[PDB]
């Protein structure tokens, strides 16, 4: 049993950062420094556990996350941090154990006129819990009087799209953003290194 | 082994409230995301909703959502869903099934589940 | 393309019931929560209240309340603002305003305003 | 309720020069623990309805140059035009939608000069 | 597509083998993993296969699971008359994010 | 409008070598900053790119692994620090900036610097 | 990596008259071309920062041309300030790929 991140890291269309995928992967045998090295990532960061070591430990399951973001708030996808990935998209808890991968792909998921299909959340009630996931477009309110579904001043759409294009800054370009983590649980080891 | 034994099934008439009870022992109550699927008479099977470890949150099918609510008392290691405002195409046969695996984070977004253990299942009919 | 228009009486009496009327283009009254301002002569905005689109709850301005109903005609694609016993301060400009929050952007869609007068 | 003080009545500035306009709000706007609240800042050309350009504490309008920025450091929030140009001659205010009435700010005449 | 697709009913001569087929989509099977239950006529269905390709512990090694691409399939080599019951394909779709079934499979012997 | 370089001169193979771009005449961090270097053979080479606020840079592929680049707004300038020399790293090292305008960047490589040279050999 | 490859690698013509250069992508670019000339011992200059625009400053002789993958610059009025060597920048994806370069000198 081979582990499948074949079409976890290279599949045709990732999620949005609000709704971003999730994948369990069990019962396989994964070679993480076939990956590490494959020199096609911008970002390769692992924390909580060390690489060349994966391959010598042994965990019960573990998870991928698949979103793109801009290339500026890739800095946002770790333990510790505060902004509006960290805080209302996707947050990663302190006591990570896992890595962050991270690669440029103004390729697939930029246009001409510009690609709407990604969005994120900019405003919510409150924080997001470790990894949390928020998939409700209820009106926003930003005030004391109550938004009963309808727009307006002090009633906000709190989802808003990147809006890729092929020539934008390299921080505004989409990079598409892979976190596996790695649990230890009371329970016989399933997925495990070569 | 695993027993999964549900309660609280019958007649109502459209518009009517049940609640259905079921008692799981021979495995910790608490540890598991718990899982209630249902049936219809001859077509095959539909899932119908999870809570999770603690029974804070709870998810929903959306032929179902905003009608049922799904419960769990780990104290007496018993899960529960109170069925209200019902529909006749709710006449089913109903498990309660229980996750395989395990999860540590108990409010993070998990993303696959195989079922077990289920239950014998309770037939609920609504109709007059 | 939301286009609005405000439209009422250009001169009205010191007692006399001031009644303007916002007819909306491009979009559906039942979307968006429309407020009604107003502007005093070479001075600042004023907030006279707001109106629900798909319901009818109102909110209006407490010190400019007791005189003002704000109510819709949604079939006609209408929203309107009354006003009883405009004395000697209800001289202004009138627009009609929403903000439509999107996935592209904000605009918040203002209307042209109307002139009304209190003295005869 | 809420009453805002616009810090500059009146603000000479010369093109190619950066501009800063305040406004102080009577109480604070901030409740939950959050980078922006309710508090719009608006450009009014003389016989013209108001022209939106940042409408949460930082999020700049659509169609908005990218010459203007909006911020806050508790009740006091801060609107920046880093490089004036011909076209922002006007009047600029400050309008909290957080209470009730959605009181504004005194205003701020850009002056040429 | 949110649409698991399996036909309605397989049947086979005994001892010889059997192919169930089960055609979902990219946020279907595709992208995730697939369960297959089985459930005798009037009583609970029970986890048989998971995770596309393993069994547990109490089921015996003549039912195979497979998943490759789209498609997914349940191989039974050695059909005894007893083993006779509805076959359930149970992936997971991101599109919904809840777990989708199949209309089942009557497994019949000649 | 003052893009002066410093830092360059002779390295012996294998070590560590780190030039500077001090920048005036402009607000720095309105702009995306590239580092394009020239070998006495004919032809341009780009080699990094680090973005207005710092977040994300970009390395050629040549240059991967070895190079860093970085930037540092208050002191408007930007650095290339450049680790494990090799024979094929000589060449004159020009900073050039790309406008920011909202999101997109446009009139690339708008100005360029004076260009230091770094030699390497034993 | 997107390549590209100027068709002419030297070519000389007398004052008066008027060269033409062709930059060829492999991938196509949706007019994201910046030419550029350098002087020997100086740093380029940016020319036609599109497919087309000409740069603030730069003599109106110049005219940049095409979109897609086959572009073409066009030197109006030689001068003695014109002959230097002229390079081509695609800016689609983020590993920018200069073009090998035309020098340009006087026939």
């Amino acid at each position: 049993n081979l582990c499948p991140f074949g079409e976890v890291f290279n599949a045709t269309r990732f999620a949005s950062v609000y709704a971003w995928n999730r994948k369990r992967i069990s019962n396989c045998v994964a070679d993480y420094s076939v990956l590490y090295n494959s020199a096609s990532f911008s970002t390769f960061k692992c924390y909580g556990v060390s690489p060349t070591k994966l391959n010598d430990l042994c965990f019960t399951n573990v998870y991928a996350d698949s979103f793109v973001i801009r290339g500026d708030e890739v800095r946002q996808i770790a333990p510790g941090q505060t902004g509006k990935i960290a805080d209302y998209n996707y947050k990663l808890p302190d006591d990570f154990t896992g890595c962050v991968i991270a690669w440029n792909s103004n390729n697939l998921d930029s246009k001409v006129g510009g690609n709407y299909n990604y969005l994120y959340r900019l405003f919510r009630k409150s924080n997001l819990k470790p990894f949390e996931r928020d998939i409700s477009t209820e009106i926003y309110q930003a005030g004391s009087t109550p938004c009963n579904g309808v727009e307006g001043f002090n009633c906000y759409f709190p989802l808003q799209s990147y809006g890729f294009q092929p020539t934008n800054g390299v921080g505004y370009q989409p990079y598409r953003v892979v976190v596996l983590s790695f649990e230890l649980l009371h329970a016989p080891a399933t997925v495990c290194g070569p | 082994e695993v027993q999964l034994v549900e309660s609280g099934g019958g007649l109502a008439k459209p518009g009517g409230s049940l609640r259905l009870s079921c008692a799981a022992s021979g495995f910790t109550f608490s540890s598991y995301w718990m899982n209630w699927v249902r049936q219809a008479p001859g077509k095959g099977l539909e899932w119908v909703s999870v809570i999770n470890s603690g029974g804070d949150n709870a998810y929903y099918a959306d032929s179902v959502k905003g009608r049922f609510t799904t419960s769990r008392d780990n104290s007496k290691s018993t899960l529960s869903l109170q069925m209200n405002s019902l529909r006749e195409e709710d006449t089913a046969v109903y498990y309660c099934a229980k996750d395989r695996n395990l999860y540590y984070y108990d409010s993070g977004y998990y993303t696959e589940f195989s079922f077990d253990y289920w239950g014998q299942g309770v037939l609920v009919t609504v109709s007059s | 393309q939301v286009q609005l228009q405000e439209s009422g009486p250009g001169l009205v009496k010191p007692s006399e019931t001031l009644s303007l009327s916002c007819a909306v283009s491009g979009a559906s009254i039942s979307s968006y929560w429309w407020n009604w301002f107003r502007q005093s002569p070479g001075k600042g905005l004023e907030w006279i209240g707001k109106i629900n689109g798909n319901s009818g709850i109102t909110y209006y301005n407490p010190s400019l309340k007791s005189r003002l109903t704000i109510s819709k005609d949604a079939s006609k694609k209408q929203l309107s603002l009354t006003l009883t016993s405009v004395t000697a301060a209800d001289t202004a400009v009138y627009f009609c305003a929403t903000r439509d929050g999107n996935i592209v952007g904000v605009a918040d869609y203002w209307g042209q305003g109307v002139l009304v007068t209190v003295s005869s | 309720d809420v009453v805002m003080t616009q810090t500059p009545l009146s603000l000479p500035v010369t093109p190619g020069e950066p501009a800063s306009i305040s406004c102080r709000s009577s109480q604070s706007l901030f409740d939950g623990g959050h980078p922006y609240t309710s508090l719009d800042w608006y450009l009014q050309k003389p016989g013209q309805s108001p022209q939106l350009l940042i409408y949460m504490v930082s999020n700049r309008a659509s169609g908005v140059p990218d010459r203007f920025s909006g911020s806050a450091s508790g009740t006091d929030f801060t609107l920046k035009i880093s490089r004036v140009e011909a076209e922002d001659v006007g009047v600029y205010f400050c309008m909290q939608s957080v209470e009730y009435p959605y009181s504004f700010g005194q205003g701020t005449t850009v002056d040429f000069k | 597509q949110s649409v698991l697709t399996q036909p309605p009913s397989v049947s086979g001569d005994p001892g010889q083998s059997v192919t169930i087929s089960c055609t979902g989509s990219s946020s279907n099977i595709g992208g995730y993993y697939v369960n297959w239950y089985q459930q005798f006529p009037g009583t609970a269905p029970k986890l048989l296969i998971y995770d596309d390709n393993n069994r547990p512990s109490g089921v015996s090694d003549r039912f195979s699971g497979s998943k490759s691409g789209t498609s997914a399939s349940l191989t039974i080599t050695g059909l005894q008359p007893g083993d006779e019951a509805d076959y359930h394909c149970s992936g997971w779709d991101s599109s919904l994010s809840a777990v989708l079934f199949g209309r089942g499979t009557r497994l019949t012997v000649l | 409008v003052q893009l002066v370089e410093s830092g360059g001169g002779l390295v012996k193979p294998g070590g560590s070598l780190r030039l500077s771009c001090v920048a005036s005449g402009f607000t720095f961090s309105d702009y995306e900053m590239h580092w394009v270097r020239q070998a006495p053979g004919k032809g341009l080479e780009w080699v990094s790119v680090i973005s207005e606020s710092g977040g994300t840079t970009y390395y050629a592929d040549s240059v991967k692994g070895r190079f860093t680049i970085s930037r540092d707004n208050a002191k408007n300038s930007l650095f290339l620090q450049m680790n494990s020399l090799r024979a094929e790293d000589t060449a004159v090292y020009y900073c050039t900036r790309v406008v920011i305008v909202v999101f997109t960047a446009m009139r690339h490589f708008d100005y360029w610097g004076q260009g230091v040279l770094v030699t390497v050999s034993s | 990596d997107i390549q590209m490859t100027q068709s002419p690698s030297s070519l000389s013509a007398p004052v008066g008259d008027t060269v033409t250069i062709t930059c060829r992508a492999s991938q196509g670019i949706n007019s994201y071309l910046n030419w550029f000339q350098q002087k020997p011992g100086k740093a380029p200059k940016l020319l036609i920062y599109d497919a087309s625009t000409l740069e603030s400053g730069v003599p109106s002789r110049f005219s940049g041309s095409g979109s897609g993958t086959d572009f073409t610059l066009t030197i109006s009025s030689l001068q003695p300030e014109d002959f230097a060597t002229y390079y081509c920048l695609q800016y689609n994806n983020y590993p920018f790929t200069f073009g090998p370069g035309t020098r340009l000198d006087i026939k």
